[PDB]
């Protein structure tokens, strides 16, 4: 009845500094499904961003796909930040370039 | 292709 | 690894709301292919993959017209389910479910199924023997019973045999270009030193069935290799690693080797 969301914050393609790329939030395994999920460039939530579309899978839980188009530099920080109802706080996650 | 009827619990 | 069908539903009641949000959505093996949501500014069954595109208005018309009636039932089904369990009118509820055939040797099917959950938890599935019914508890029995009055394991054996299977085909040559042709993975190896970790990236693959695998100085050891959850591209591909810290010494003794269906390649630093 409960289950908190499992996220996992990654870009499209291997990141190069300087060159086009998707970052990517999936947020999956979580139940119920109402959640709200923000991407981060530097603290302030970006605006130009679709996901997928709320979807579940064998074990009945939902997951999502957000992102966005981007590019890499050394000095950039990115994250995603994730709200559920199993977490007094919302999560936020921050983009590990090798992971 | 989606099944026609749904079935009422 | 057979190909498969699936026809996955939700329906969340919003409380104070309006009527319940309803989600059908419908996968060949990993990709969706169409979908449905009562949210949607037009709520009518719609694309999501090219080689579906393809069918006909008439074939979309019905599909949407089917789907429509199906969120009526879980509407219904939604009150039927929290009066069984008497639960106040006030709390938000999801009653999901899934319909699916994987497929055997030849055509035909190896396995059918359908099943409901409520808020969560099992409730309803149809058995093997696509004949009978195990409910999860009295609540569900209540359901088992209504099911085998009304003769309907038939009319849902009908569909998991024969449409099932027929379209599951259909969709399969219509879509040979992408169900039918396995991406492989572009896979590699990282360093990165803390004292070191090792980690074996694979990109870019279709299905998303693989498995992962380092090998010490002779076969599987399993004991500290990180086991990420294997994450959607974004396009049609996938994503995955497993890694593992080594004492920075003897490091391409080390082998990360994958199977994948698109020989088992074998691979290191």
């Amino acid at each position: 009845i409960q289950r908190t969301p499992k996220i996992q914050v990654y870009s499209r393609h291997p990141a190069e500094n300087g060159k086009s790329n998707f970052l990517n939030c999936y947020v999956s395994g979580f139940h119920p499904s109402d959640i709200e999920v923000d991407l981060l460039k530097n603290g302030e939530r970006i605006e130009k961003v679709e996901h997928s579309d709320l979807s579940f899978s064998k074990d009945w839980s939902f997951y999502l796909l957000y992102y966005t188009e981007f590019t890499p530099t050394e000095k950039d920080e990115y994250a995603c930040r994730v709200n559920h109802v199993t977490l007094s706080q919302p999560k936020i996650v921050k983009w590990d370039r090798d992971m | 292709r989606i099944i026609p009827r749904h079935l009422q619990l | 690894g057979s190909h498969s069908m699936r026809y996955f539903s939700a329906a969340v009641s919003r409380p104070g709301r309006g009527e319940p949000r309803f989600i059908a959505m419908g996968y060949v093996d990993d990709t969706q292919f169409v979908r449905f949501d009562s949210d949607s500014a037009c709520p009518r069954m719609e694309p999501r993959a090219p080689w579906v595109e393809q069918e006909g208005p008439e074939y979309w018309e019905e599909e949407t017209r089917n789907t429509k009636a199906h969120a009526q039932t879980d509407r219904m089904n939604l009150q039927t389910l929290r009066g069984y369990y008497n639960q106040s009118e006030a709390s938000s509820h999801t009653l999901q479910w899934m319909i699916g055939c994987d497929l055997g040797s030849d055509g035909r099917l190896l396995r059918g199924y359908e099943q409901y959950a409520y808020d969560g938890k099992d409730y309803l599935a149809l058995n093997e023997d696509l004949r009978s019914w195990t409910a999860a508890d009295t609540a569900a029995q209540i359901s088992k019973r209504k099911c085998e009055a009304a003769n309907v394991a038939e009319q849902r054996r009908a569909y998991l045999e024969g449409t099932c299977v027929e379209w599951l085909h259909r969709y399969l040559e219509n879509g040979k270009e992408m169900l039918q042709r396995a991406d492989p993975p572009k896979t590699h190896v990282t360093h990165h030193p803390v004292f070191a970790t090792l980690r074996c990236w694979a990109l870019g693959f279709y299905p998303a069935e693989i498995i992962l695998t380092w090998q010490r100085d002779g076969e599987d050891q399993t004991q500290d290799v990180e086991l990420v959850e294997t994450r959607p591209a974004g396009d049609g591909t996938f994503q995955k690693w497993a890694a593992v810290v080594v004492p920075s010494g003897e490091e391409q003794r080390y082998t990360c080797h994958v199977q994948h269906e698109g020989e088992p390649l074998m691979l290191r630093w």
